[PDB]
């Protein structure tokens, strides 16, 4: 086994104990450890583990200062060469040249990876943590210096790689090739804007555009959005803005939904409001968008539409089949929606507020750091759980959609803006008000209202049309 | 077999709420929790003698999902509506939570307990005699909570037992 | 749903991350950034079995070759991917199936032969010499481009497959 540089002169050599490194009971998974430790096994010799570098460059400044890991990894990368031995000191006594055995199998078994090692993780946390360096311009120049004056010609070729990705990263395309369904229009036809509406568009055409944003929108958010549960704390605005414009869509378009019903007065008409909803979510389920889904369900459930006794008794029972299999994907804490998100082929559109639960409970519900011995260790596997979500948060993150883009509606979509300037209480309480006027409580007589749609409420339908 | 039940944990998020049914469904011997596996929200307790399965919803997180919250309450029988001592906003939404949990389950008499947690050593804002008026003007008990001691915890979560039980 | 890990192996250049981006994220990378271990996971439904797919891309710049073991111990089955445009890159492939089989000490590894690169005119390596190695290692050869999509889907489910009937 290879031998050493001493302790004194290069900490992370110190012997691994139980006061500084713990592990879980075909490499080792680290329960708990020093910094030191955290990061000599980040960079260990004897293997790699890419997904180590993942989890700790997510989650590390929970016990670390951004400016602190780039002192320790490049401390890491200065490791001293040994001395000549006996053999190599009686060949060079003799003007031979020395071997050099032992130096030769240190640089190559020892230095070596542990440095490509170091310029990974450097590499990794400048292409998928550049946040570090946006928000910290000197943070940014330690990193090009370092990188910039590396010498010798077994690093070359990744220093001068990573100087050029950090380049291009300061001044910062989908094959398929399977063409996208045709786009599909109903009442309102191409570039007439002001007719868009729920019953007007194409509900399949509703429903693809919806997951297009959808999809866009949870594709946006970072990993910096959630660790340290962030989104949930007094700096949320700054800190989350992806991850907040993505849920206030999701409830914009709840909301959406249930003004469409309760605005609907007439009976027979939000009937046909509800069933065109139903068929949104059919074309949500086809398309594996979870978020389109609940959604709906969401809608379907809330106070103003649930109590809605008239309209549900004339929704086709084929609709009510529908509507029943979305809601029990949400019954007993997402049993059959997890199982389902876990069986399909993607792309698809989870649902984002099971991860941030998750997350959320994962921080709160454990320690920071764990006492052994008189020492304080870093928890890391309480790290580890929180990368495994937003590993398969980001799992998900990858696979595009093969839909094409319509711009107007797009645009209906993202200006939906259902509360108008009205805030939430006394908009929510105008939408129970709706309900309990166009269904009075029992004892109160069923009124009767006029239609107010001048267009043919059937619709056309939720399987795909193809001309040549 | 034995009673089961629907728990639903309601408040204002960035608070510390999530602290509550994790310490209960925890065990305070181990400080440790994995929120992915089933049965971090199934407990199984005797309160007065009688043998019954706890299921807590808690969305802790999902504060945002704000029109989500009529399809999680939806699912409870009993409700904690929690608010954090030293934060005089979340105590303040109490009246709205109510009132929604209220339309919800089409009632004026739902089964909720009041509970006042203290998540740090920052200063209380919110007295116990203020949520102790505010309790009693709406008819149901209050605890306090600590989201370090697990003090108050089992209260709150067999109290509002109770409070389904005697409804 | 069964996990599968799957390592991308080859010279340098050959186009290893360039292939498992475009499986990863249907996009096709330009820039010739030498890797030094990448690691990447796709949920994918394969024969109407949904797979967790674990995929290693490694370092084909000589200067990484004395880490490889570590990563061979780990992989399940090896994508062994030469350019059809850079006969050295084809000599190279022999060191590499010879390496696996040395650290897993096995003549039986789920292996996929790939010539990448196969929107290039300027083919150097025929499609026949390639086939006839494969043969000779009991293996699929597919051509591919991570460039067009040509292949890129065939060449790793093929793998999985392998691994699957191992
Ligand atoms: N025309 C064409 N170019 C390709 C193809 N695959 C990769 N390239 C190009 O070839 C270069 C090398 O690609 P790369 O994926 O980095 O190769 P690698 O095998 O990962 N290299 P390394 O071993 O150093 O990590 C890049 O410029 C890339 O755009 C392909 O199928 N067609
Ligand atoms: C799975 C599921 C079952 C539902 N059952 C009903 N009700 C039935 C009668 N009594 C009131 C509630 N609602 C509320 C409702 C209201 C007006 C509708 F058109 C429809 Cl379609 C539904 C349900 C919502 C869902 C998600
Ligand atoms: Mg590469």
């Amino acid at each position: 086994q290879m031998r050493l540089p001493s302790a004194d002169v290069y900490r992370f050599a110190e012997p691994d104990s139980e006061e500084n490194i713990i592990f879980e009971e075909g490499i080792p998974i680290i329960k708990a450890g020093t910094v030191i430790k955290l990061i000599e096994r980040l960079t260990y010799h004897m293997y790699a583990d890419p997904n180590f570098v993942r989890t700790f460059l997510t989650t590390y400044r929970s016990f670390c200062k951004p400016q602190e890991l780039l002192s320790l990894i490049i401390e890491r990368f200065e490791i001293p060469e040994p001395e000549p031995t006996e053999a190599d000191r009686i060949a060079i006594e003799n003007g031979d040249q020395p071997l050099s055995a032992e130096l030769k199998r240190f640089r190559k078994e020892y230095i070596q990876p542990v440095q490509l090692r170091v310029l990974n993780v450097c590499r990794h946390w400048v292409e998928h943590h550049f946040y570090d360096f946006e928000r910290d311009a000197y943070l940014l120049q330690r990193m090009e210096e370092f990188i910039g004056t590396v010498r010798g010609k077994a690093m070359k070729k990744w220093v001068e790689s990573i100087t050029k990705i950090i380049q291009r990263k300061k001044i910062a395309n989908i094959t398929f090739q399977s063409s996208p369904p045709t786009v599909e229009w109903h009442i309102s036809r191409p570039g007439h804007i002001e007719t868009f509406d729920l019953l007007t568009l194409h509900p399949i055409e509703i429903a693809r555009q919806l997951t297009l944003l959808e999809s866009d929108l949870y594709r946006a958010v970072q990993p910096s959005e959630l660790v340290g549960s962030v989104w949930t704390k007094e700096d949320k605005e700054i800190n989350s803005p992806n991850l907040l414009k993505m849920i206030r869509h999701t409830t914009n378009l709840t909301l959406w939904f249930e003004k469409c019903i309760v605005e609907t007065e007439n009976l027979e008409e939000r009937v046909a409001v509800v069933s065109r909803i139903i068929e949104i979510l059919q074309v949500f389920q086809e398309l594996n968008n979870f978020n389109g889904v609940l959604e709906v369900v969401s809608a379907m459930n809330s106070s103003p539409v649930y109590r809605l006794d008239h309209t549900f008794e004339q929704i086709p029972s084929r609709q009510k089949k529908i509507l029943e299999e979305a809601h029990e994907l949400s019954e007993d804490h997402y049993k059959k929606y997890l199982a389902k998100l876990r069986s399909i082929n993607p792309p698809c559109v989870p649902f984002f507020g099971i991860y941030l639960t998750n997350i959320l409970k994962t921080e709160e519900g454990n320690p920071e750091v764990l006492k052994r011995h008189g020492k304080e260790l870093i928890n890391f596997s309480k790290r580890r759980k929180v990368a495994e979500i937003t590993g398969e948060i980001q799992q998900y993150q990858n696979q595009p959609y093969c839909l094409r883009v319509e711009s107007d509606i797009k645009r209906f979509f993202e200006n939906l803006n259902p509360m108008g300037n009205s805030m939430e209480k006394e908009f929510t309480d105008y939408l129970f008000n709706k309900s309990l006027e166009i269904e009075p409580r029992n004892p109160k007589p069923l009124p009767r209202f006029p239609k107010k749609y001048s267009y043919p409420l059937k619709s056309p339908g939720v399987r795909p049309s193809n001309p040549r | 077999g034995m009673t089961e039940y629907k728990l639903v944990v309601v408040g204002a998020g960035g608070v510390g709420k999530s602290a509550l049914t994790i310490q209960l469904i925890q065990n305070h011997f181990v400080d440790e929790y994995d929120p992915t596996i089933e049965d971090s929200y199934r407990k199984q307790v005797v309160i007065d003698g009688e043998t019954c399965l706890l299921d807590i919803l808690d969305t802790a997180g999902q504060e945002e999902y704000s029109a989500m919250r009529d399809q999680y309450m939806r699912t409870g029988e009993g409700f904690l509506c929690v608010f954090a001592i030293n934060n005089t906003k979340s105590f303040e939404d109490i009246h709205q939570y109510r009132e929604q949990i209220k339309r919800v389950k089409d009632s004026d008499d739902v089964p909720m307990v009041l509970v006042g947690n203290k998540c740090d050593l920052a200063a209380r804002t919110v007295e116990s005699r203020q949520a102790q008026d505010l309790a009693r003007s709406y008819g149901i008990p209050y605890i306090e909570t600590s989201a370090k001691t697990r003090q108050g915890v089992e209260d709150a979560f067999y109290t509002l037992v109770r409070e389904i039980r005697q409804h």
